[PDB]
RNA sequence: CACGCGCCGCGGCGAGCCCGAGGGAGCCCCCGCGGCGGAGCGAGCGCGAGACGCCCCGGGCCCGCCAUGCCCCUGCGGGCG
């Protein structure tokens, strides 16, 4: 009692710790990787169990082109994704590389399988390179979303969003002096 | 993985191998889930009336006559609230409430495989209701021809050792409890084993043994598979049965089974291998915390705090 | 019936609840009124320069 | 001393001796470890946490 | 379903979350959008630009399939061909035997050029082009032909 | 912080230091009490 | 409680996705179009995107609308800026 304890002092923040999904394979896997930091402080570790407390709109996929051009001057390094690979029928060929992922596509899968590349789970991962060695752990675009482009106040002087349904008038959507 | 095949008698006769469906992840989730929204979909609706506590006349006298202002009848009584005695309902029930749910034929797909790889578990039939001591192996594979004559289905129940499961829905027979013994549902049993065929004419000998329930073996339905939402039922199958199951799956035209995936078991067997375990490193032996006492009130105290023992006190 | 018409009394206390925001890190740097014979300037030597070129080979 | 200055109303201040000194350490000290209030019952903790500085026992 | 719901959890509370100065009456506001222009104008100005006045000519029946008008990038042409076929004229850049590929067959009209193509010749049969789609495709050895 | 020595490394280290505290003790308390006397009788003089 | 709109969490699949109505004599099984997404801008005739990047912010370039300079074929049309 009879204290001041808001005078230099913020509000507790709010974090995840949890996966939150059903999926017991997701638990497990949060679980193992967790006591795997606990007994090793490394880094690598830390960001993973991180990624797999992520919620889904915060996992964006990635691609098989798109992993091709992030892997261009490290070609011998494992790419590790916390999402699912998906296709990209706009690249014809694809090279050989190592990828770790939570999902694969039925197409991805088979065009790594051709071309002599490897498809790794987490399990596998976990069972040979705990710590990550020789591995780069990326992930995709946070705001490509469609909802993520219509945040703001579209009738103001400096915003540049559009508004959310169709409007078909000109008061204020004219330029500057439209009001 | 091989499956034994028994006979009419309970000897081995054949064998065959096991179905790719059998490797299916086991996820409660979706049993639950799907188990939900389909036996959401099989309700008969139900309202109240439309004219129920409007077919009166009935206003409010205003302030002013030492009454409450609600709808009066002629003589004075009160009406048409749903305070009132013979009254409407303030909100009344209606049919045009969604009754039904959708679910996706491809999650409808996966829930059905799993509960099947959950009825090959052994360990999950026994931690749902079922007494099976006595059988020989699961999956439970019989060649039983044809059966039209209950004793001979009795006879065969008893051979394959799952007599006691049959009984033990033959002796739980009894009235339920409160409302709903004069709704049509006066009695209640357990459940007890499912049979699963194809080309072969066995309800008829099956169709009388309390607890017992078939199956054709291109429509098998989920609600049977995992009763109060529960997988893992005991299944005997027709050897007819299981031969076709193994490409009944392949008739699904553009679908895939699932992909197999690791379990908890198989979880502490990689955490406790020495690759995981090289990594290790100690940490620091922790702090040491003790409860405050004053130094002065013994020597032992103080020399704690000053060794020379220059302090007067 | 007359009501109050004005007070600033709560005002101050409100402003310093979350402390006083200050302005965001890129407004230093835009672009916004800038005379455009610099910036046209600016544009061309950068991509001139070998060493800076965003132009492809 | 201008902000004392400012909070003296609320506040009552002056020189301690050796004596105040060694008697409110031995008596009333606690030391701030991680966030944490821990007693200070001998000189391991003090030389622990306090010997980059030449500080080596409550001395 | 009920039992989860946040107002059964306000049993007890006498004004179930709407206040005891204000409360809840039927429509302090008016009904539906009314008040735009004049009670309203705050929040129609902040996030909705252009609902009011008129822009732009009238059709009074628009024909709906004579302004239908599908279009594909020169990037995702190859995509059309399966892969063994696509294999088997990768392999061999004949400029005999170049594959011929018509979009009005897969449902375009128009040829855009966004994206790269491959190094190797091909015959692409559409409607209509745009100007760096030719330029494109000339490069890389193929050549753009007209369809009925 | 993460130790890589042994439990028996650390409990001999451990016997060592508390050694040195222990002495370092006596001598700054002889030390200080020759000072504060010192300190006094230099302000009379 | 029904329908519509916004945002958040979870499941399935993923450049795709989808128990529409309906048909197979199987409430739960099998088959089953639109649609939405995939490219924008422009009153409109219409024209139409690659150059960089773990992620985020910002710069730099590219497309459409408006205005201009130079060159040229099939020309109030094309190209380059
Ligand atoms: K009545
Ligand atoms: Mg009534
Ligand atoms: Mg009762
Ligand atoms: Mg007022
Ligand atoms: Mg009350
Ligand atoms: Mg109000
Ligand atoms: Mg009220
Ligand atoms: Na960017």
């Amino acid at each position: 009692m009879g204290i001041d304890l808001k005078t230099g002092i913020k509000k507790r923040k709010v974090e995840r710790k949890e996966p939150k999904s059903p999926n017991p394979y997701i638990r497990l896997l949060h679980n193992a990787f967790k006591v795997v930091y606990e007994n090793t402080g490394e880094d690598f570790t830390k960001v993973l169990t991180k990624r797999l407390c992520l919620s889904k709109t915060n996992r964006p996929v990635l691609s098989v082109s798109r992993l091709a051009h992030l892997m261009h001057k490290r070609e011998d390094k494992i790419a590790v994704v916390a999402s699912t690979v998906t296709n990209d029928e706009r690249l014809v060929t694809i090279p050989r590389m190592t990828i770790c992922a939570l999902k694969f596509s039925a197409t991805a899968r088979s065009r790594i399988e051709k071309a002599g590349g490897r498809c790794m789970s987490f399990d596998e991962l976990l069972a040979e390179k705990p710590t990550g060695d020789n591995c780069v752990l990326l992930q995709g675009r946070r705001s490509c979303r469609a909802v993520c482009k219509k945040f703001g106040s579209p009738g103001r002087p400096n915003s540049h969003v559009k508004p959310k349904g169709e409007h078909k008038g000109r008061r204020g959507a004219r330029g500057r002096h439209s009001w | 993985p091989t499956v034994k095949v028994f006979g009419p008698t309970g000897t081995q006769v054949a064998e065959l191998p096991r179905p790719k469906v059998f490797n299916v992840p086991l996820r409660p989730d979706i049993i639950n889930f799907v188990h939900t929204q389909l036996r959401k979909c099989l309700r008969t609706p139900y309202a109240v009336s439309r004219y129920a506590g409007v077919q009166c006349t009935a206003h409010s006298w205003g302030p002013g006559r030492a009454v409450a202002r609600l709808p009066r009848k002629h003589g004075g009584i009160g009406a048409y609230a749903n305070f009132a005695r013979g009254g409407h309902m303030a909100h009344p029930t209606t049919v045009i409430r969604r009754w039904c749910r959708k679910v996706n034929l491809n999650q409808r797909r996966y829930a059905v495989a799993s509960a099947l790889a959950a009825s090959a578990n052994a360990a999950l039939v026994e931690a749902r209701g079922h007494r099976i001591a006595d059988v020989p192996s699961i999956p439970l594979v019989v060649d039983t021809d044809n059966v039209t004559k209950t004793k001979d289905a009795l006879a065969i129940i008893k051979a394959v050792g799952v007599l006691r499961d049959v009984e033990r829905c033959k002796d739980s027979r009894h009235i339920r409890a409160g409302r709903g013994k004069m709704r049509n549902r006066r009695y209640i049993t357990r459940k007890g084993p499912l049979v699963i065929y194809n080309t072969e004419d066995v309800a008829r000998g099956f169709r009388n043994l309390p607890g017992v329930d078939l199956c054709h073996v291109s429509s098998i339905r989920l609600l049977e598979l995992a009763p109060g939402s529960h997988p893992g039922r005991l299944i005997l199958w027709t050897k007819s049965a299981f031969a076709s199951l193994d490409d009944v799956y392949a008739a699904k035209q553009n679908y895939t089974l699932p992909r197999s995936c690791i379990t908890q078991t198989d979880i502490e067997r990689i955490l406790q291998s020495d690759a995981v375990q090289k990594t290790f490193v100690p940490k620091r032996d922790p702090l040491v915390i003790e409860r405050k006492v004053d130094p002065f009130s013994s020597k032992e105290a103080l020399a704690r705090l000053d060794p020379s023992g220059t302090v007067m006190p | 019936a007359k009501l109050k018409n004005h007070t600033s009394k709560n005002q101050n206390r409100k402003d310093h609840r979350n402390g006083i925001k200050k302005p965001k890190k890129s407004a230093y740097t835009s672009h916004k009124g800038m005379c455009p014979k610099y910036l046209r300037n600016l544009r061309r030597s950068r991509a001139n320069d070998p060493r800076q070129s965003l132009r492809p080979n | 001393l201008n902000a004392l200055r400012i909070v003296d109303h609320y506040v009552t201040y002056g020189e301690p001796t050796v004596e105040t000194i060694r008697n409110l350490i031995y008596k009333r000290g606690f030391a701030k470890v991680n966030g944490q209030r821990i007693p200070i019952v001998d000189n391991n903790l003090i030389d622990e946490q306090l010997s980059k500085h030449n500080i080596l026992c409550a001395e | 379903p009920t039992r989860i719901r946040k107002s059964r959890k306000r049993r007890g509370h006498r004004q179930m979350g709407y206040g005891r100065v204000g409360g809840h009456r039927k429509h302090p506001s008016g009904r539906g959008k009314a008040g735009g222009l004049q009670h309203k104008r705050t929040s129609f100005d902040k996030y909705h630009p252009g609902y009011f006045g008129k822009l732009g000519m009238r059709n009074y029946h628009v024909r709906r399939n004579i302004e239908y008008n599908p279009t594909i990038n020169i990037d995702k042409i190859w995509s059309l061909i399966p892969e063994e076929q696509r294999d088997g004229f990768l392999q061999r850049k004949s400029t005999t035997e170049a594959p011929v590929v018509d979009v009005t067959r897969f449902g375009f009209f128009k040829v855009l050029g966004r994206g790269s193509l491959p190094q190797c010749p091909i015959i692409i049969k559409a409607r209509y082009f745009s100007s760096d789609a030719e330029k494109k495709l000339r490069e890389v050895g193929g050549v753009p032909l007209l369809v009925p | 912080q993460r130790d890589i020595r042994s439990a028996a490394e650390r409990a001999t280290e451990k016997e060592k230091r508390a050694a040195l505290v222990k002495d370092h003790a006596v001598k700054s308390a002889q030390v200080y009490a020759r000072y504060y006397i010192d300190l006094v009788e230099s302000e009379k003089k």
